[PDB]
DNA sequence: CTACCGATAAGCAGACGATCCTCTCGA
DNA sequence: TGCTTATCGGTAG
RNA sequence: UCGAGAGGA
C-alpha cells in the first residue's frame, strides 16, 4: 500500500519523526551505500573482504563513510550525476547557520 | 575509524600538501604549533628515546594500579625482564608492536634515569630550536658538531657549530651507565 | 560557532516536559529494554518494555539527558529529573 | 495594514460556509504570506522560488528546473528541512526528532 | 620520531551494556581498537596514556535504535617516520639482496646499494654476515640507518634505508 | 542495512553541495572507456561486451563481477563509466545561461562588458546574492554591446584612463534551435550596406571565451570556482549511467530488454564514431556540421526529450524516448512518485463495517490480516515462552511467528524450514510473529485531508474479511460503510510503536485543533435513541433496568 | 500549494514559529502561544453591559454604609468597614477593572464578548462549588486583602515565554493581557462572594488549579504548526459547495473556492472588485 | 534641434490542474 | 501571469 | 513491462 504525499503529510502534522522514517526508509526503499569524504559523490570503490576502500580520483582508503539513504535517492543522485550535476554529499557541517 | 584532532576543511581533492622529510617538512598534521582537547594552542609534542621510554612507562605502571584498584568489588638486565612482565599485566598478546618498542627503547636509552633527563630537557628545550630536532639530538649519540649537523640537517644555519659542541660535552657527562 | 552550549543555569526554555519529549524518552526506552538493557526501577511482572518505560518516568531513573535545540544552534541539556511531567 | 484585510479576505471565505478555523492557522498562512516585504504569491513564482535550500523547492512542481539551477549557482542545502531529510531518508528534525538524545554516565552510577 | 598525539575516536555501544559497568568498558573497547593498530596519518598507535581521566562527554542515541555514539577523546604515543630521518636499531633479518632492521614497531629495509661497496656479504658464514675489515654485521649487531624512504602498507608502516653515508654505519 | 557488517563510520548528511562535473573530473572517476555501441555479449557470442554495460562495472544476470569489487546485483548501487565528446556540445538546462552569459561578457578579450567605474555596475554588485545579483548584471550588460578601453570623464578631471583590453563590438545573439547566432553591426559607410552581418557561434568558439573568463568574473555573475565553472557548462566529456540506473532487465533467457536509456546512449555513441572519422579523414567542411548538430540533438534528448520549440525525437515505433528530465519529473516521477510518497510493507486494506461493541480506539482487524502480518519481537527474558508458543504454533494457528531472526543475519523461514518443530530460541532474536489483540497499529483513509485520518487503533483480531471500526470514531475519517475501503500500516519498531501510541491516538486527537471543540460525538441508531430516552415520558421496568445498569463496563453494582 | 508552502513552519523551543531557513513568522505562536486544542468560547462580563451595572457589579466601597459588602459575605465584615489602606487596593482593583473596560472596547469594537481563550475560569467555579460542598448562608474564611493579592500574584505565576531581558518580559505581558482581563473580569473582590461565596480553603485551590490549566494549554515545540494550519484550512475547502449572501444586498460576488483561487494565486485579476465607502 | 532616458504598448509560452484503490486489452 | 523587446515622446544639454 | 480505456468511496 502506497504511504503517498497525503499520508506523509498527516504524519507530519502529528509530530512523528521516526515513524515517517520507519515508513519511507526500512519498511520500503533504505540502501547501504558509501560515500567519499573528500569528493563527497559514491565515487568509492568498497570492497567489504580484502578492506580495498580507495576511491578513484582521491586515492585514499581512510576518510570514507557508509550511509543509510533510500534506493530512490541513490537512484536520483545517479540520474543527476549522468546529467552533469554534482550532488556532493558532506557528513560536515561547514556553514552553521 | 579515528582520523581527529586537526580537522577541516578539504575544498576538492588537494594536491596533497607536500612530501615528509627531515627538513621540517613535516606532515599536514604533525605542525610545530597544534591545537588540545582542552582546546589551547600547544607546541608539538616530540619525545626522544630517553624521554619517550619513560613516558610510556609511566602509563603502564599507573594503568596497572587503576586495572587492579577494581578488583576489589634500575639496572640493565632486571629492566628488560621487569618491562616483559608489566606488559603482560597491563596489556593483551594481540599487541606485539609494543613488545618490538619496549625492548628497542630500553636498549637504546641515552639516560635511564628520571632524574638526568630533566635536566636534559631542560638543557636542549630551552636553546630555541624546533621540538623534533630535540627529539634526535636526545636519541642520537653525537661526539662531533659536524656529526650532530649532519645526522640533523634541520640544524645547519639555526645553531653557531662551537655553541653546540658546548651542548654535546653536556649530555657526554649527563650519559647513563649500562 | 565554538562550543556553544548554554549552561544548567540561565535557560530559556521551558521546564514541562513536552509530550514529544515525553515519547522519544518512552519509545527509545522501551526499545532499549526490548533491546535487553538493563532496568533500573524494581519491576512487577512486567512482560511490556513499554510498561516498563512508563514506571522508569514515575519513578524518574532514567540516564536519558535531553539537548533541545535553539535556532541560531545553540543548545540546553536538560536531564530526565529536571523536566516536569505535567501534559 | 495588508495582512489584516488580507486575513479579512480569507476569513471571509471561512465564515461564508459554516465551520470556523481557529484565527491561529489564518494569521499564519497570512504572516508568511507578508514576512518577506510584500505580497507573496502562493504559487510556481512567488513562495516556490525563495531563499530555502535546492530540494525544499524542487519537491514543488519546477523539478529539474530548479536542480539545474541549484548546479549553475552551486547552490548548497543547508539540510535543516521537512522534505531533505525525507528525500535523503534520514529522521527530520520534526516534533520527535527535534531533539537529540544522549545518556549520562552520573544517573548510570546513581541509579545503579 | 616519538610524539604525543591528541586524537578521537567514535565508539557505538550496545544498550545492554547501558549500566555502573560501561565507563570502564568504554575505555577497554577503545584501547582494544586504538591501541597496537597503526595510521598513515599519525603513525604507530603504541599506547594510550592516562587511563584515568578519559573524557567521554555525552553518547547521542541513534534514530532506529537502542544504540548510542560516544566520541571517546584521548591522548596517546605515536611512532611516526620521515624521508631524511636518521634512527639507530638493531639488524634482524640478513641476505645477499640486503638486510633488515628493526627500529621500534617498525622494520626498516637496507640494500646492498644502499649501503658501502667496501662491504659485501659473506655467505660463507652462519648466521648470515656482511664483513669489511674487522666490523661485521651479523643476526644481532646495532648500527645507525638514514630513511630514504617511507612506505604506508596496511596497517603497518615500512622503510627503506641506507648506511652508506659520512657518520652513519655502525655503532 | 542493504545487507553484510561494513568497517567505515557511519554518519547522518548534515549538508548536501550542488555543482557541476568537471570533464577532467569525469575520465578521472571513471571505470570503464566505452567504445562499443553494442550491449549483449562479449563478440557477438555471451555475457556483456567491454563497451557498454559492465566492461568494468554494474553486474548484470546472476553474476557478481563489479570490477573484481562484486558484490552482486544486491550490495552493488552501480559504477560510473565514461565517454569522450568528439566536439563540445552545449547542455540542454544551461542553453538559457549559456546564452546569457555569453550576452553579458564580451568575447575576443574576454572581460565583463561592464567595469568597477560605472555607477551601475556598483548598484548591481552591491547585493552580495547569487541569482539576483546575476539579474541585475543581465539587463545592463544586455545593451551597450561593445568592449572597451578608456571610459572615465566624470571621476577623473577630463581624460581618460585604459581598464580594457580589445574594444570590440560585441553581436545581437538569438537561440536558433539548437545553436546559437551572434548579428555583428558595422556598417557604417563600409560593407554589407546597411544590412548586419550573422556569424554561426559553435561551442569551440563559446568554450574558448569561457576559458579565458577571470575568476572574478563568476562571481559577478554567480558562479564558483571549484563547483560550477561556466567551462563545464558545456560538455566535452560525458558520464554513462551504469545498469542499476539504466538495467537490463532480459526477460525469457536468450532476450535483450534493454531500458530506454541503454538504446539512447548507443545512438549517442553512433552519432559520436561518425564525427570521430570525420574530423579525422577529409574534412568536407559543410558536411561535418551536418553530423555535429545531430551529435548536439543526440545528447541534449537523452537530457531532455521533452523539449523545445520545435524538435520532438522518437524512438521507433512511433513512441518518444524517456529522458533523464521526464524520468525524475514531478508527480508520480521520483521526486513525487519515489521519495515524497512510496509504497511500503507490512500493511493491509479491506472493505469497511461498524460496530457499536468495538471501543472508540479499537479497529476490528480479520484474522487472515493479523495472519498475514507479523511485528519483529526481539527474544529477552519478559517474552520467551510467549515467543516459544508463537514459533510452535507456526504461520497456520493465529497466534504464530513466520520468522525467527537469530545473532547473525539469517531467517529461519517456518512455512518450509526442517528444524521449524525444535528451535532452542537464543537471547536477542527478532520473531516475525503475527499482530496481537490491543496493538497499537496506524490505521489509514484515502484521502488523508487533515491530522485525524490516520490515528492508531488498538487491534482486535475477528473474523469475516472486512475492516470493522467504532460508529463514533466515523467523523475522523468522514467515510460511510458503503463499501468504502481503508488502509492500515504496522509498525516494526518498539519506538515507533510508543510514536504512535502517545501521539497519535485515537483519544488524543478527540479535539479537533482546527476549530478548538470535538471531531467525535454520539451519531444515528445511539443519537436518534438518546432523544427518544432522555425525557419525562418514557420509563423502564425492573426486569430491563438490570439489564441496562450490566451493559455498563464501569459500573458499581450498585443499583 | 498550502501544506507545501508551510511545510517548514514549526514551533521552536524559545517559544518562537520560525522555518528551515530560520525566519520569524510568529514571535510568539497565534500571538498568545497556546496549543490550540486546549481552548474554549468564553464570555467576557468587563465589556459587556451598562456601565451603572458594572459599577454595582464590581465596585467595592468600604467608605460607604450602602456601597459595602455585607458582613453575611465575609469573616471580617464589621473590620474591614471603612478602611483607609483595604480601600486604597479596592481603587486599585477597580482602577484596573475600569482599565480592561476602555481596552476591550478599544479591541473588540463590535460588542462581541464570547471569544476562544484557554482555561475554563466558568467552570472552574462550577467545580469549586461541588469540591467543597459550600453554602451561601454562611460566610467566607477568606479578607479582601486575600482575595485582591491571590489574583496578584496569579497574573505572576503565567509564564508563556521564560525571559530575563526587558523584551521577552515585555513580549510575556503582551502575551498574557487578553487571558490576564478575563482573569480580572472573572476574579473581581465583590464577584468571588457575591455570586461564588467561596472560602479561603476553596480560592487558593482555584488559583493553583487555574495556573496548573493554563500552563497545560501552552504550545508544545515541534508541532508542525504550519502544517496543521494548512490541513485546517485545505479541509473546509473540500466541504464548500454552494453566489447569493443577501442579506445585506451582495448577489454577484465571488464566495468560496472561486473567490479562494484569486487569493492565493495574485493574478490582479478583477471578479468582485466592489470596495465599501462609510 | 538633437541625442538620450525611460515611458507605455507590440509581441507573446510557459507548465501545473484531488488522494488512494480495483480490473481488462493489445502490439 | 507572467515575461520579453521597439516605439514613443519628452528635458536638457 | 510500458501505453490506452473502464470502474470504485
Amino acid at each position: 500500500l502506497r504511504f503517498g504525499e497525503m499520508e506523509r503529510d498527516c504524519m507530519i502534522a502529528h509530530g512523528a519523526a521516526s515513524f515517517l522514517k520507519e515508513r519511507l526508509m526500512e519498511a520500503s526503499d533504505a540502501f547501504r551505500v558509501h560515500i567519499c569524504g573528500i569528493c563527497g559523490l559514491m565515487t568509492v570503490i568498497a570492497k567489504l573482504n580484502h578492506n580495498q576502500f580507495e576511491c578513484k580520483g582521491c586515492d585514499n582508503k581512510i576518510d570514507i563513510y557508509q550511509i543509510h539513504i533510500p534506493y530512490a535517492a541513490k537512484l536520483l543522485f545517479q540520474e543527476l550525476m549522468a546529467m552533469n550535476i554534482t550532488p556532493r554529499l558532506y557528513t560536515d557541517r561547514s556553514r552553521d547557520f | 575509524s579515528t582520523s581527529t584532532f586537526q580537522t577541516r576543511r578539504r575544498r576538492l581533492k588537494k594536491v596533497e600538501e607536500e612530501e615528509n622529510a627531515a627538513t621540517l617538512q613535516l606532515g599536514q598534521e604533525f605542525q610545530l604549533k597544534q591545537i588540545n582537547h582542552q582546546g589551547e594552542e600547544e607546541e608539538l609534542i616530540a619525545l626522544n628515546l630517553s624521554e619517550a621510554r619513560l613516558v610510556i612507562k609511566e602509563a603502564l605502571v599507573e594503568r596497572r594500579r587503576a586495572f587492579k584498584r577494581s578488583q576489589k568489588k634500575e639496572t640493565r638486565e632486571k629492566e628488560l625482564e621487569s618491562i616483559d612482565v608489566l606488559l603482560e599485566q597491563t596489556t593483551g598478546g594481540n599487541n606485539k608492536d609494543l613488545k618490538n618498542t619496549m625492548q628497542y627503547l630500553t636498549n637504546f636509552s641515552r639516560f635511564r634515569d628520571q632524574e638526568t633527563v630533566g635536566a636534559v630537557i631542560q638543557l636542549l628545550k630551552s636553546t630555541g630550536l624546533h621540538p623534533f630536532e630535540v627529539a634526535q639530538l636526545g636519541s642520537l649519540a653525537c661526539d662531533t658538531a659536524d656529526e650532530a649537523k649532519t645526522l640533523i640537517p634541520s640544524l645547519n644555519n639555526k645553531i653557531s657549530d662551537d655553541e653546540l659542541e658546548r651542548i654535546l660535552k653536556e649530555l657526554s657527562n649527563l650519559e647513563t651507565l649500562y | 560557532l565554538k562550543e556553544k552550549a548554554i549552561p544548567k543555569d540561565q535557560r530559556a526554555t521551558t521546564p514541562y516536559m513536552t509530550k514529544y519529549e515525553r515519547a522519544r524518552i518512552l519509545g527509545t526506552r522501551a526499545l532499549q529494554i526490548s533491546m535487553n538493557a538493563p532496568v533500573f526501577v524494581d519491576l512487577e511482572g512486567e512482560t511490556d518494555p513499554l510498561r516498563i518505560a512508563m514506571k522508569e518516568l514515575a519513578e524518574k531513573k532514567i540516564p536519558l539527558v535531553i539537548r533541545r535545540y535553539l535556532p541560531d544552534g545553540s543548545f540546553e541539556d536538560w536531564s530526565v529529573e529536571e523536566l516536569i511531567v505535567d501534559l | 495594514a495588508g495582512r489584516a484585510a488580507l486575513y479579512k479576505e480569507v476569513y471571509n471565505v471561512i465564515a461564508s460556509d459554516g465551520s470556523y478555523v481557529n484565527y491561529r492557522h489564518m494569521a499564519l498562512l497570512v504572516d508568511v504570506m507578508t514576512t518577506q516585504g510584500g505580497l507573496t504569491s502562493v504559487t510556481r513564482h512567488g513562495f516556490n522560488r525563495s531563499n530555502t535550500g535546492a530540494l525544499m523547492r524542487c519537491s514543488f512542481e519546477e523539478t529539474v528546473e530548479i536542480l539545474f539551477e541549484a548546479g549553475a549557482s552551486a547552490e548548497l542545502d543547508d539540510c535543516r528541512g521537512v522534505s531533505e531529510n525525507v528525500i535523503l531518508g534520514q529522521m527530520a528534525p520534526i516534533g520527535t526528532g527535534a531533539f537529540d538524545v544522549m545518556i549520562d554516565e552520573e544517573s548510570l552510577v546513581k541509579y545503579m | 620520531m616519538f610524539f604525543i598525539k591528541d586524537l578521537s575516536l567514535n565508539i557505538t555501544l550496545h544498550p545492554s551494556f547501558f549500566g555502573p559497568r560501561m565507563k570502564q568498558y568504554l575505555k577497554t573497547k577503545l584501547l582494544e581498537e586504538v591501541e597496537g593498530s597503526c595510521t598513515g596519518k599519525f603513525g604507530y598507535i603504541l599506547c594510550v596514556l592516562d587511563y584515568d581521566n578519559i573524557d567521554i562527554q555525552r553518547g547521542r542515541i541513534l534514530p532506529t535504535d537502542g544504540s548510542a555514539e560516544f566520541n571517546v577523546k584521548y591522548r596517546a604515543v605515536v611512532f611516526k617516520p620521515f624521508k631524511g630521518e636518521v634512527v639507530d636499531g638493531t639488524v634482524v633479518s640478513c641476505s645477499q639482496h640486503g638486510f633488515e632492521v628493526q627500529v621500534g614497531p617498525m622494520k626498516v629495509f637496507v640494500t646492498k646499494h644502499l649501503m658501502p661497496q667496501d662491504l659485501t656479504f659473506n655467505a660463507g658464514s652462519n648466521p648470515p654476515s656482511y664483513q669489511s675489515s674487522e666490523d661485521v654485521i651479523t643476526i644481532k649487531s646495532r648500527i645507525r640507518v638514514k630513511i630514504e624512504g617511507c612506505i604506508s602498507q596496511v596497517s603497518s608502516i615500512h622503510a627503506i634505508g641506507s648506511i652508506k653515508e659520512d657518520y652513519l654505519g655502525a655503532i | 542495512v542493504g545487507q553484510q557488517y561494513s568497517s567505515a563510520p557511519l554518519r547522518t548528511v548534515k549538508e548536501v553541495q550542488f555543482g557541476l562535473f568537471s570533464p577532467e573530473e569525469v575520465r578521472a572517476i571513471s571505470v570503464a572507456k566505452i567504445r562499443f555501441p553494442e550491449t549483449m555479449d562479449e563478440t557477438q557470442t555471451r555475457a556483456k561486451i567491454g563497451g557498454l554495460n559492465d566492461p568494468r562495472l554494474g553486474s548484470i544476470d546472476r553474476n557478481l563481477k563489479c570490477q573484481t569489487c562484486q558484490e552482486g546485483m544486491n550490495e552493488c548501487p552501480g559504477h560510473f563509466g565514461h565517454i569522450d565528446l568528439a566536439k563540445p556540445v552545449f547542455h540542454v538546462g544551461f542553453i538559457a545561461k549559456i546564452k546569457k552569459v555569453c550576452e553579458c561578457v564580451c568575447m575576443h578579450c574576454g572581460k565583463l562588458l561592464l567595469d568597477e567605474h560605472n555607477e551601475l555596475m556598483r548598484q548591481a554588485l552591491a547585493i552580495k546574492d547569487s541569482k539576483k545579483r546575476f539579474a541585475a548584471i543581465w539587463t545592463l550588460c544586455k545593451t551597450k554591446m561593445v568592449c572597451e578601453t578608456d571610459v572615465p570623464s566624470e571621476d577623473d578631471p577630463t581624460q581618460l584612463v585604459s581598464r580594457g583590453g580589445c574594444g570590440n563590438t560585441q553581436p545581437t545573439i538569438r537561440k536558433d534551435g539548437l545553436k546559437l547566432v551572434g548579428s555583428w553591426k558595422k556598417d557604417r559607410a563600409t560593407g554589407d550596406a546597411d544590412e548586419p552581418e550573422l556569424r554561426v557561434l559553435s561551442t569551440e568558439e563559446i568554450l574558448n571565451i569561457f576559458k579565458h573568463i577571470s575568476v572574478k568574473d563568476f562571481t559577478s555573475l554567480g558562479f564558483n570556482e571549484v563547483f560550477s565553472r561556466p567551462e563545464w557548462m558545456i560538455l566535452t566529456c560525458l558520464p554513462v549511467p551504469p545498469p542499476p540506473v539504466r538495467p537490463s532487465i532480459s526477460f525469457n533467457e536468450s532476450q535483450r530488454g534493454e531500458d530506454d536509456l541503454t538504446f539512447k546512449l548507443a545512438d549517442i555513441l553512433k552519432a559520436n564514431i561518425s564525427l570521430e572519422t570525420l574530423e579525422h579523414n577529409g574534412a568536407p567542411h559543410h558536411a561535418i556540421e551536418e553530423a555535429e548538430s545531430l551529435l548536439q540533438f543526440h545528447v541534449a534528448t537523452y537530457m531532455d526529450n521533452d523539449i523545445a520549440g520545435q524538435p520532438q525525437a522518437l524512438q521507433k515505433s512511433g513512441r518518444p524516448v524517456k529522458s533523464i528530465r521526464a524520468r525524475l519529473k514531478g508527480k508520480e516521477g521520483r521526486i513525487r512518485g519515489n521519495l515524497m510518497g512510496k509504497r511500503v510493507d507490512f500493511s493491509a486494506r479491506t472493505v469497511i463495517s461498524g460496530d457499536p461493541n468495538l471501543e472508540l480506539d479499537q479497529v476490528g482487524v480479520p484474522k487472515s490480516i493479523a495472519k498475514t502480518l507479523t511485528y519483529p519481537e526481539v527474544v529477552t527474558p519478559y517474552n520467551i515462552d510467549r515467543l516459544t508458543q508463537l514459533v510452535r504454533n507456526g504461520p497456520n494457528e493465529h497466534p504464530g511467528a513466520k520468522y525467527v531472526i537469530r545473532d547473525s543475519g539469517d531467517r529461519i523461514d517456518l512455512r518450509y524450514s526442517k528444524r521449524a518443530g525444535d528451535i532452542q530460541l537464543q537471547y536477542g532474536w527478532k520473531v516475525e510473529r503475527h499482530i496481537m489483540d490491543n496493538d497499537p497499529v496506524l490505521f489509514n483513509r484515502q484521502p488523508s485531508l487533515h491530522k485525524m485520518s490516520m490515528m492508531a487503533h488498538r487491534v482486535k483480531v475477528i473474523p469475516y474479511s472486512t475492516f470493522r471500526l467504532n460508529l463514533s470514531v466515523t467523523s475522523p475519517y468522514n467515510a460511510d460503510f458503503d463499501g468504502d475501503e481503508m488502509n492500515l500500516h504496522v509498525p516494526q519498531s518498539e519506538e515507533t510503536r510508543a510514536e504512535l501510541s502517545q501521539l497519535c491516538a485515537v483519544p488524543l486527537q478527540i479535539v479537533s485543533p482546527q476549530s478548538n471543540k470535538p471531531c467525535m460525538g454520539i451519531v444515528q441508531d445511539t443519537l436518534c435513541g438518546i432523544r427518544k430516552l432522555t425525557l419525562r415520558d418514557t420509563f423502564i421496568e425492573l426486569d430491563q433496568v438490570l439489564n441496562m445498569l450490566y451493559w455498563v463496563p464501569d459500573w458499581d453494582g450498585v443499583i | 500549494r498550502l501544506v507545501k508552502a508551510l511545510e517548514d513552519i514549526m514551533v521552536h523551543y524559545d517559544n518562537t514559529t520560525r522555518n528551515s531557513l530560520g525566519n520569524v513568522i510568529q514571535f510568539i505562536y497565534g500571538e498568545d502561544g497556546m496549543d490550540a486544542a486546549h481552548i474554549e468560547k468564553q464570555s467576557l462580563d468587563t465589556i459587556g453591559g451598562s456601565d451603572a451595572a458594572f459599577e454595582k457589579r464590581y465596585r467595592v466601597d468600604l467608605l460607604n454604609t450602602d456601597h459595602t459588602l455585607d458582613p453575611s459575605l465575609l469573616e471580617s465584615g464589621s473590620e474591614i468597614l471603612g478602611d483607609l489602606k483595604l480601600q486604597v487596593l479596592l481603587d486599585e482593583e477597580y482602577k484596573q477593572l475600569v482599565k480592561d473596560r476602555k481596552f476591550l472596547r478599544e479591541v473588540f469594537v463590535d460588542g462581541e464578548a464570547n471569544w476562544p481563550l484557554p482555561v475554563n475560569i466558568r467552570r472552574i467555579i462550577q467545580n469549586a462549588q461541588q469540591t467543597f460542598h459550600i453554602d451561601h448562608t454562611k460566610p467566607s474564611d477568606l479578607t479582601i486583602k486575600d482575595i485582591v493579592l491571590g489574583v496578584k500574584d496569579l497574573q505572576e505565576n503565567l509564564l508563556v515565554l521564560r525571559g530575563k531581558n526587558e523584551i521577552i518580559q515585555n513580549a510575556q505581558r503582551d502575551a498574557v493581557t487578553l487571558f490576564c482581563c478575563l482573569l480580572r473580569s472573572r476574579l473581581a473582590t465583590r464577584r468571588v462572594l457575591q455570586e461564588y461565596r467561596l472560602t479561603k480553603q476553596a480560592f487558593d485551590w482555584v488559583l493553583s488549579n487555574i495556573e496548573a490549566q493554563f500552563l497545560r494549554s501552552v504550545v508544545h515545540p515541534g508541532e508542525m504548526v504550519g502544517v496543521l494550519a494548512a490541513q485546517s484550512i485545505g479541509e473546509p475547502a473540500t466541504q464548500m459547495t454552494l453566489f447569493h449572501f443577501a442579506g445585506v444586498a451582495s448577489k454577484k460576488v465571488t464566495s468560496g473556492v472561486p473567490r479562494l483561487k484569486e487569493i492565493l494565486n495574485v493574478a490582479k485579476n478583477m471578479k468582485t472588485p466592489s470596495l465599501t465607502v462609510y
